C-alpha cells in the first residue's frame, strides 16, 4: 500500500493477514467463509507452513480481534500459469472456521452479468493490507488502505511491456506512488457500491509500486466469477 | 499505415491485382508477432475501386473467360460500370459476411482508403466510436491513398453497423455487421 | 447512471415552411427580372423543441440562437450526463432519432437498420409522428471534449430512417457535449466562453422530405432551378448576408463550424484581416480553415478591430454560391450615455405611452434634480406587463448594452421601479424583447434597489434598434424612474479620445491666450473637460474675441469623428461659446480646413449654446489630423469649453 | 402605506390588505413570514391555478402565482404526470439496492447471500450481522 | 520589426509555361499569354527584380517576421484597376485591399480597387500575433490575392508567395538560419475560360509549367528543406 491509511476497525473485515511459519504476513488474505480465505496462486510458491491469522491490525503487535486460522486445502487453478499472468488465484480452504466478528466479514460475488456490468465500468477501486507504504517503503505496520482509479485497457497496454489479457486491467495512477506493493500478494482491492464493497481484482504484477507509467496489473474477478464460485465449491 | 504495389504500369495494374501493405511501426512488444498482443488487431478496410476493362489483364480476364464476345467493352450500357467496383479488400461488399468479436476488446485498426472515390467517405459505428489520437471519432472521413491507424473502442454488445453516413448510391452498401457479445467461453476448464 | 444531469429536451420535429435564403433578397438585389426562385421558405421537417411533456408550448428560439438560422435546439450539456429528450414527433412522416457518438442503444438508437433484435430495440428506431418518444443517451469522456482542446465536443443527431433523405428537409440539430463547470445549472450557455456554431454547405433539396417534386420541369438545364443545382450552399440554410453575426472586438469567442458529409463540400472561410487559434494540446494559430466534410472542427477567436468585414469562403466558386456576410465587430468598450442627462438625445425622441400630470418623460430622463423628476402613471398594468412603454428613438440602430435606472422619493413619498423589461425594433413594429442568459422568455431586470438610488442593468447581446419601447413589469408603489443609458454608436469608432479624461495631456494642446486674474487665479485652456469643476479653468481667452483658437497637437494622427460641448461654470452668468471652427494639419504649418467639403472655409461648427448642455457634432469626412486649431468663432458670453470628442485611431 | 395609520397599531390583515393594498413590506407586517406572505400573495395577486388540476395519475398539485405544479409520484411523470417511469438497471442499478437485471425489459432486482429483496423489489435487507461488503464497524 | 519597403508591380506576361523555349527556340504554346502576375521591383521601381525559373508564374515571396511593417508600393502596371488582399493579417481598412459592403470610406476603398500604373504602398504593421507560435515551425505560410477579382485574376496570373517567420531563424533574405534551404511549391488549373484572355484551358500548371514540364531541382543530400506547400486552384481540386 503505497503511501494511503490504515483501515479503521473493521473497515476491512475479510482483509486476512496469512501469517507463514514465522506468523508474518507473506500475502494479503481475503475471508471468504467461514472455511475460505482468498490469495493469488503466485503465494503457493513463496511457503514453508503457514496460518490466516483473520482480524490482525497491527504487524507489531496484537491490538484484537486476532485469530489463528490453518489452511486446509489450497484450490489452485489447473490452467494457473506465471506466463499467462492470468488465473493467479489460490482459494485457500481452512482447517480452522472463520468466526464471523468484528474485521470478519467476507466479500461474496454478485450477479455475473451486474457484476459485468456494474463493477469493472465502476471508477475508483480501494485497495488494502500490511503494503509497503511506499513503493519501497517499509511495509505497513498498521492495516493500510487506498484507493485507485480504473485505466482504459489500451493505457494499460501501452504501459506494460508485456501482454494485456482480456481479464487483466490496470488500476492506479500515471505517476503518483500510491498504489498496492510489497504487501499485498494476493492483497484484497476492493470497490465500494452502497456501502458494500466489492472486490474487483487483485494486483498480480507490475514494473515497481505505482511506478511512472505504470499501474497495477489486476485480474478481473467479473471474468471468472464462474470459476471463482466452482472453486468456493471445489476442495 | 503505409502500403505498395507496382511500378511497370501503375493505372493498369492497381486495376489489377497489384497492391499491398504494411505498417511502419513504432511499436516495442511485436517481435514481428503482433504490435502490442493485448488488443485485436483487424486492421484493413479498402474500398478500392478496379475496373476490369481497366486492369492489366483486361485481354485474357475480360474477353476469355466472361460471358460476352472477345470484345473490350468500354462502350457499354454499363460494363464500363460493371468491370468497375468498390470491392472491400478483394471482396465486394454485397458478399461479404458480417463480422463478429466478443466484448471487453479494443479493435487495433490499419486502414487504407485508397480507391478512387473521387469524394471523401465518412464511415461510421452505430454505438461503437473510434479514437483519434486523445479524440473519439465515431464518424472518420477517408482520403484517398492514405493509411489510417487507429483503434475501436467496441462497447456495445449485439451487431452493430460499419455504416458510412455520405452513403453515395455509389458505394452505398457499405455496412458490416460486427457482432458483440460478452464472450461466450467461460474457459478455466470446469 | 447516478451522474443525473436529466434534461427534458421536448424536441419536436416540424414540417416548417423554413426561410433559407429570405434574408439576403431583401437587401438591395438586382430590381428587374425576379427574386431567388421560389421564396426558400420550403415546407421542411426541422427540428424546434418544446417545453411541454404535453408538447403544446414550442420552447421559443432566442437571441444567442438567432445566428444558429435552421439549427434546431443544441443538446448541450456538461460531461457524465444523461439527458431525458423527449422527441414528440410533429411531422408527417413517422421519423426516428439518431445521434452521433453517445450512449446509445438499440432501445435508443435512431437507425432502422437490422440490427436483429425485439421491438424494444426497434421502436427508437421508428418513431411514429404524433407520438413523444423519449430518448435518454449518457455523456462519456469519449463523446467529451478535450481537456486541452475545446470545452465543448460537437456532434449530431438526426432521423435515420433514412438519413439521406432525413437530415436535408431539415432533420438535423446542433449537438455538443461539454465538460463539467462550464454552463450554469439555471439555462444551459457557457457564460465564460462564447460559441458558434455553423454549417458553411450544400443542403439538397433532391434528398429532402416533401419533395414529392414540386416546381420542376422549368430547369433549362440539371444546373438551373435552385431546388436541384443550387442547393443551397448555404450558412445555416442563409447563402448570403447572415445577420446576427456580430461580435465585440479583442473578445474571446470559440468556434464550433461544422460539415457533414455531403460531397467533398470543403470551404475555406476566408476572415477579412482575423487571425484564428487552433483549440488543442499544439494550439497552434490559423488564417483560415478548410471545411472537412465529415469532421467537427472547434477553435478560439478574438476580433481584430471593429467595423464590417465580410465573411466568406475563400473558395470563389461557393462564394459566390453562399457562405457571405459582411459580419460587423462592435467596440469593445460600450459603456457611453446617448444622452437623455446630456441633451445630445432630442427631446422628440423622448417619448411615452401616456402620462399622468407632471410625470413626463422629459423628468424621467433627467437623473436628478426637479420636484417633479420623473415620468408616471396611476399605477402598473394589470392584465400584464403592459406598462405606458417610454419609446426611446434614435433615428438609428446604436448599439446598446448598459442601462442606469433609479427613481426619486420626496415629500415622505417614495416611489421607484421594482422590475421592468425592454422592447426594441429598428422599425416601430417587429417590437423584439431583449433576451439572452435566461429560461424566461426575455429579460426582466430588477429595476432600481431604492427611489432616489441609482443602479445599473446590463444587456448581454447589444441590441440594435433605432426605436426602443420600455415598459416595465413592475415598479415600487407609483411609477417614478430617472434613468440613462450605456452603450456606444453603431458601425464605427465611438471611444473616448481624451480632453475629458487623463488621455490626453495638457501639454498636448494650446490655445491662443487663457485669462488670468490675481484673485482667481488663471482661465487656462487643457482644462476643458466635460465634466470639471472646482477651480474650473476649462478654457477662457482674456482677449475673448473670434481671433482666439485652440490647437490641438495630437501626438500622431487620429481617425476623430465626433465631438460634444457644453462649458463650464455659470459662473452667475451664462457664459460660453456659440459656434467654433475647426482647422486641422499633420505638422501646425498647415491648417487644412475642416467643412462638408465645401471649399477653404469652415463648417461653422455650432458650440453649446449653454454651459450645461453637451451639443453633438459629427464628422462626415473623419478627421484625421494630429495639429488641430480649434477656433471658438462665436461665443455669446466669454468663451467656455467642456467638451468630449469620439472616434478612434487611425492604427 | 395606503394610510399612514397602517403601521402604528401592527400590520393588521384587514386594514392593510383587505380593506387596503399591503405593500410587500407591510405584507410581512401582517404576517412577519415569507413563507406564509408568499402563499397569501399567489391567490392575493393572480388566484388559484391548481383548482384546474390536470394532475393525472394522482399527480399531487401546487399552486403558485398564475401557476400549477403536478409533482408526480414514482411511477408516473411528465408535465402533467402522464408518462409511466420508465425502468432500466443503466440508471442507478435500476434503482435496485445491489443487483438489477432487464427480465422483458423491465427491472427486477436481487441480492447477494446475507441480504434479501425487500418487499418494494429492490431494496436489499441484510440478513446477517457481517454480511458481503458492510464493514464490520461495531466501534 | 524592421520596415519592409516592397516594390511589385503586375504586368501581363505571355507566359510559356515551357521550361525553356529550347533548340527549336519561340514560343508556340497554349493560348495562355499576357497573364498579370505582379513581380518585385527595385526600390522605387527601378526595374523588375528578376524571378526564379522554378517560379515561372511563381510570383515575388514575401517573407515577414514578427514586428515589421511592409511598405508594399504596388504600381499597377497591369493595365486593370486592381488590387491585393492578404488572408491571415490582421489588417486596417485604409490597406484593406478588399471591396464589399463594409460602409467604409473611400480612402479605405482606394486600396481595394488601386488604379493602373498608379503606386499604393500597401502598408501593414506585422505583429507577434501575426507569427509562428509554440509548437509551430519556424515560419507560417500565407497569401495575398487580388481581390478585384477573385473569380478571374487567379487564372489571369496575380499570385505570390505570403510567408511569415519567426524573429531569429528569418535570415536577412528570408531563410531559415536552422534550414540549410527553404523551397515552395505550387500547383494550378489554370483555365483560360475564367482569364483576361478566353481560351478552354484544361492544362495543368505545377508552379508555372504545364503538366509535368518543369526545370528540374537540385538539392545537395543531408539539405534541412523548409518546405512550403501551396495548393490552390479555382474549383475544388
Ligand atoms: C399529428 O399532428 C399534426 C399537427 O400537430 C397533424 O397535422 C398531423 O396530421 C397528425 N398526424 C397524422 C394525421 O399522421
Ligand atoms: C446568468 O448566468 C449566470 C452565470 O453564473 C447565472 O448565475 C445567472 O443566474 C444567470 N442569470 C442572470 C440574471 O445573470
Ligand atoms: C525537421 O525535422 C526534424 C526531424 O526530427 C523535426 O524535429 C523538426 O520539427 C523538423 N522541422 C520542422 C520545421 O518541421
Amino acid at each position: 500500500i503505497v503511501g494511503g491509511q490504515e483501515c479503521k476497525d473493521g473497515e476491512c473485515p475479510w482483509q486476512a493477514l496469512l501469517i507463514n511459519e514465522e506468523n508474518e504476513g507473506f500475502c494479503g488474505g481475503t475471508i471468504l467463509s467461514e472455511f475460505y480465505i482468498l490469495t493469488a496462486a503466485h503465494c503457493l510458491y513463496q511457503a514453508k507452513r503457514f496460518k490466516v491469522r483473520v482480524g490482525d491490525r497491527n504487524t507489531e503487535q496484537e491490538e484484537g480481534g486476532e485469530a489463528v486460522h490453518e489452511v486446509e486445502v489450497v484450490i489452485k487453478h489447473n490452467r494457473f500459469t506465471k506466463e499467462t499472468y492470468d488465473f493467479d488465484i489460490a482459494v485457500l480452504r481452512l482447517k480452522t472456521p472463520i468466526t464471523f466478528r468484528m474485521n470478519v466479514a467476507p466479500a461474496c460475488l454478485p450477479e455475473r452479468d451486474w457484476a459485468e456490468s456494474t463493477l469493472m465500468t465502476q471508477k475508483t477501486g480501494i485497495v488494502s493490507g500490511f503494503g509497503r507504504t511506499h513503493e519501497k517503503g517499509r511495509q505497513s505496520t498498521r492495516l493500510k488502505m487506498l484507493e485507485v482509479p480504473y485505466v482504459d485497457r489500451n493505457s494499460c497496454k501501452l504501459s506494460s511491456s508485456f501482454i494485456i489479457t482480456q481479464n487483466m486491467f490496470c488500476a492506479g495512477y500515471d505517476t503518483k506512488q500510491e498504489d498496492a506493493c510489497q504487501g499485498d500478494a494476493g492483497g484484497p482491492h476492493v470497490t465500494r457500491f452502497k456501502d458494500t464493497y466489492f472486490v474487483t481484482g487483485i494486483v498480480s504484477w507490475g514494473e515497481g509500486c505505482a511506478r511512472k507509467g505504470k499501474y497495477g496489473i489486476y485480474t478481473k474477478v467479473t471474468a471468472f466469477l464462474k470459476w471463482i464460485d466452482r472453486s468456493m465449491k471445489t476442495r | 499505415t503505409r502500403p505498395y504495389y507496382s511500378d511497370v504500369d501503375i493505372m493498369r495494374d492497381i486495376a489489377s491485382g497489384l497492391i499491398g501493405l504494411l505498417l511502419i511501426c513504432k511499436s516495442r512488444s511485436l517481435d514481428r508477432r503482433g504490435i502490442q498482443r493485448a488488443a485485436d488487431i483487424e486492421q484493413q478496410a479498402v474500398f478500392a475501386v478496379f475496373d476490369e476493362n481497366k486492369s492489366w489483364y483486361l485481354e485474357d480476364n475480360i474477353n476469355k473467360f466472361c460471358e460476352n464476345p472477345d470484345e473490350v467493352k468500354r462502350d457499354d450500357p454499363k460494363f464500363y460500370e460493371s468491370n468497375i467496383m468498390s470491392t472491400i479488400n478483394g471482396y465486394v461488399p454485397e458478399s461479404i459476411t458480417t463480422l463478429g468479436f466478443c466484448f471487453d476488446d479494443t479493435v487495433q485498426w490499419h486502414f487504407c482508403s485508397v480507391g478512387t472515390q473521387n469524394e471523401i467517405l465518412t464511415i461510421h459505428f452505430t454505438g461503437h466510436s473510434f479514437i483519434y489520437g486523445k479524440r473519439h471519432e465515431d464518424t472518420l472521413t477517408l482520403f484517398p491513398m492514405r493509411g489510417e491507424s487507429v483503434t475501436v473502442t467496441m462497447d456495445n454488445v449485439g451487431t452493430w453497423m460499419l455504416t458510412s453516413m455520405n452513403s453515395s448510391p455509389r458505394s452505398k452498401k457499405l455496412r458490416l455487421k460486427f457482432r458483440d457479445v460478452k464472450c461466450i467461453p467461460d474457459d478455466d476448464e470446469d | 447512471s447516478n451522474n443525473g444531469n436529466r434534461r427534458n429536451y421536448y424536441i419536436a420535429a416540424e414540417e416548417i415552411s423554413w426561410d433559407y435564403s429570405e434574408f439576403v433578397q431583401r437587401e438591395t438585389d438586382i430590381e428587374d427580372s425576379d427574386d431567388i426562385p421560389e421564396d426558400t421558405t420550403y415546407k421542411k421537417v426541422v427540428f424546434r423543441k418544446y417545453l411541454d411533456s404535453t408538447f403544446t408550448k414550442r420552447d421559443p428560439r432566442g437571441e444567442y440562437e438567432e445566428h444558429l438560422g435552421i439549427l434546431g435546439p443544441i443538446i448541450r450539456a456538461e460531461v457524465d450526463d444523461v439527458i431525458q429528450v423527449r422527441f414528440k414527433n410533429l411531422a408527417s412522416r413517422p421519423y426516428s432519432l439518431h445521434a452521433h457518438g453517445l450512449s446509445y442503444e438499440k432501445s435508443s438508437e435512431g437507425k432502422t437498420y437490422e440490427d436483429d433484435s425485439p421491438e424494444w430495440f426497434k421502436e427508437d428506431n421508428a418513431v411514429q409522428p404524433n407520438s413523444s418518444y423519449t430518448y435518454v443517451w449518457h455523456a462519456t469522456e469519449r463523446s467529451g471534449p478535450e481537456s486541452p482542446g475545446s470545452a465543448c465536443r460537437a456532434w449530431a443527431y438526426y432521423s435515420a430512417v433514412n438519413p439521406e433523405k432525413d437530415i436535408h428537409s431539415g432533420l438535423i440539430g446542433p449537438l455538443l457535449i461539454c465538460q463539467k463547470g462550464i454552463l450554469h445549472k439555471d439555462s444551459n450557455m457557457p457564460m465564460d466562453m462564447r460559441e458558434f456554431v455553423l454549417l458553411f454547405m450544400t443542403f439538397d433539396e433532391k434528398k429532402s422530405w416533401y419533395y414529392e417534386k414540386k416546381s420542376r420541369s422549368s430547369w433549362r438545364l440539371t444546373s438551373s432551378e435552385m431546388k436541384k443545382s443550387h442547393e443551397f450552399h448555404a450558412i445555416n440554410g442563409m447563402i448570403y448576408s447572415l445577420p446576427g453575426l456580430k461580435m465585440y472586438e479583442q473578445e474571446w469567442v470559440r468556434l464550433h463550424l461544422l460539415n457533414i458529409g455531403g460531397s467533398q463540400d470543403i470551404h475555406v472561410v476566408h476572415f477579412h484581416g482575423q487571425t484564428l487559434l487552433e483549440n488543442g494540446n499544439k494550439q497552434h494559430q490559423l488564417g483560415v480553415w478548410p471545411l472537412l466534410p465529415g469532421s467537427f472542427k472547434t477553435l478560439e477567436m478574438k476580433a481584430s478591430k471593429p467595423g464590417w468585414w465580410l465573411l466568406n469562403t475563400e473558395v470563389g466558386e461557393n462564394q459566390r454560391a453562399g457562405m457571405q456576410t459582411p459580419f460587423l465587430i462592435m467596440d469593445r468598450d460600450c459603456r457611453m450615455p446617448m444622452g437623455l442627462s446630456t441633451g445630445i438625445i432630442s427631446d422628440s425622441q423622448i417619448k411615452a405611452s401616456e402620462f399622468l400630470g407632471y410625470w413626463e418623460p422629459r423628468l424621467a430622463r433627467l437623473n436628478n434634480g426637479g420636484s417633479y423628476n420623473a415620468w408616471s402613471v396611476e399605477k402598473l398594468a394589470a392584465e400584464f406587463a403592459s406598462k405606458p412603454w417610454i419609446q426611446v428613438d434614435m433615428q438609428k440602430e446604436v448599439i446598446i448594452t448598459g442601462i442606469q435606472t433609479q427613481g426619486a422619493k420626496h415629500y415622505l413619498k417614495s416611489c421607484y421601479t421594482t422590475e421592468f423589461y425592454v422592447a426594441y425594433s429598428s422599425n416601430q413594429i417587429n417590437w423584439q424583447i431583449f433576451k439572452g442568459n435566461s429560461t424566461r422568455n426575455v429579460m426582466y431586470f430588477n429595476g432600481n434597489s431604492d427611489a432616489s438610488t441609482i443602479k445599473e442593468n446590463q444587456f448581454d447581446p447589444p441590441i440594435v434598434a433605432r426605436y426602443i419601447r420600455i415598459s416595465p413589469t413592475r415598479a415600487y408603489n407609483r411609477p417614478t424612474l430617472r434613468l440613462e443609458l450605456q452603450g456606444c454608436e453603431v458601425n464605427g469608432c465611438s471611444t473616448p479620445l481624451g480632453m475629458e479624461n487623463g488621455k490626453i495631456e495638457n501639454k498636448q494642446i494650446t490655445a491662443s491666450s487663457f485669462k488670468k486674474s490675481w484673485w482667481g487665479d488663471y482661465w487656462e485652456p487643457f482644462r476643458a473637460r466635460l465634466n470639471a469643476q472646482g477651480r474650473v479653468n476649462a478654457w477662457q481667452a482674456k482677449a475673448n474675441n473670434n481671433k482666439q483658437w485652440l490647437e490641438i497637437d495630437l501626438l500622431k494622427i487620429k481617425k476623430i469623428t465626433a465631438i460634444i460641448t457644453q462649458g463650464c461654470k455659470s459662473l452667475s452668468s451664462e457664459m460660453y461659446v456659440k459656434s467654433y471652427t475647426i482647422h486641422y494639419s499633420e505638422q501646425g504649418v498647415e491648417w487644412k480646413p475642416y467643412r462638408l467639403k465645401s471649399s477653404m472655409v469652415d463648417k461653422i461648427f455650432e458650440g453649446n449654446t449653454n454651459t450645461k448642455g453637451h451639443v453633438k457634432n459629427f464628422f462626415n469626412p473623419p478627421i484625421i489630423s494630429r495639429f488641430i486649431r480649434v477656433i471658438p468663432k462665436t461665443w455669446n458670453q466669454s468663451i467656455a469649453l467642456r467638451l468630449e470628442l469620439f472616434g478612434c485611431d487611425i492604427y | 402605506a395606503n394610510s399612514f395609520l397602517e403601521e402604528m397599531k401592527k400590520g393588521h390583515l384587514e386594514r392593510e390588505c383587505m380593506e387596503e393594498t399591503c405593500s410587500y413590506e407591510e405584507a410581512r407586517e401582517v404576517f412577519e413570514d415569507s413563507d406564509k406572505t408568499n402563499e397569501f400573495w399567489n391567490k392575493y395577486k393572480d388566484g388559484d391555478q391548481c383548482e384546474t388540476s390536470p394532475c393525472q395519475n394522482q399527480g399531487k398539485c401546487k399552486d403558485g402565482l398564475g401557476e400549477y405544479t403536478c409533482t408526480c409520484l414514482e411511477g408516473f411523470e411528465g408535465k402533467n404526470c402522464e408518462l409511466f417511469t420508465r425502468k432500466l438497471c443503466s440508471l442507478d442499478n435500476g434503482d435496485c439496492d445491489q443487483f438489477c437485471h432487464e427480465e422483458q425489459n423491465s427491472v427486477v432486482c436481487s441480492c447477494a447471500r446475507g441480504y434479501t429483496l425487500a418487499d418494494n423489489g429492490k431494496a436489499c435487507i441484510p440478513t446477517g450481522p457481517y454480511p458481503c461488503g458492510k464493514q464490520t464497524l461495531e466501534r | 520589426a524592421q520596415l519592409r519597403q516592397f516594390y511589385v508591380a503586375a504586368q501581363g506576361i505571355s507566359w510559356s509555361y515551357r521550361p525553356e523555349p529550347t533548340n527549336s527556340s519561340l514560343n508556340l504554346s497554349v493560348t495562355s499569354f499576357k497573364k498579370i502576375v505582379y513581380r518585385e521591383y527595385e526600390p522605387y521601381f527601378k526595374k523588375e527584380k528578376p524571378q526564379s525559373t522554378i517560379s515561372g508564374l511563381l510570383g515575388p515571396t514575401l517573407y515577414a517576421e514578427v514586428g515589421d511593417i511592409i511598405k508594399v508600393h504596388f504600381k499597377n502596371k497591369a493595365d486593370k484597376p486592381l488590387s491585393i488582399h492578404p488572408q491571415g493579417i490582421r489588417y486596417s481598412k485604409l490597406s484593406e485591399g478588399a471591396s464589399y459592403l463594409d460602409h467604409t470610406f473611400p480612402a479605405e476603398k482606394m486600396d481595394d480597387a488601386v488604379a493602373p500604373g498608379r503606386e499604393y504602398t500597401y502598408e501593414w504593421s506585422i505583429s507577434e500575433d501575426s507569427g509562428p507560435t509554440h509548437d509551430d515551425p519556424p515560419c507560417l505560410t500565407h497569401i495575398y490575392y487580388s481581390h478585384e477579382n477573385l473569380i478571374e485574376d487567379f487564372n489571369s496570373g496575380l499570385i505570390g508567395p505570403l510567408l511569415i517567420c519567426k524573429k531569429g531563424t528569418l535570415t536577412e533574405g528570408g531563410t531559415q538560419k536552422t534550414f540549410d534551404k527553404q523551397i515552395v511549391l505550387l500547383f494550378a488549373v489554370f483555365d483560360e475560360s475564367k482569364s483576361w484572355s478566353q481560351s478552354s484551358s484544361l492544362m495543368y500548371t505545377v508552379n508555372g509549367y504545364v503538366n509535368g514540364t518543369m526545370p528540374d531541382i537540385t538539392v545537395c543530400a543531408h539539405d534541412h528543406i523548409s518546405w512550403h506547400l501551396l495548393g490552390m486552384s479555382s474549383g475544388p481540386e
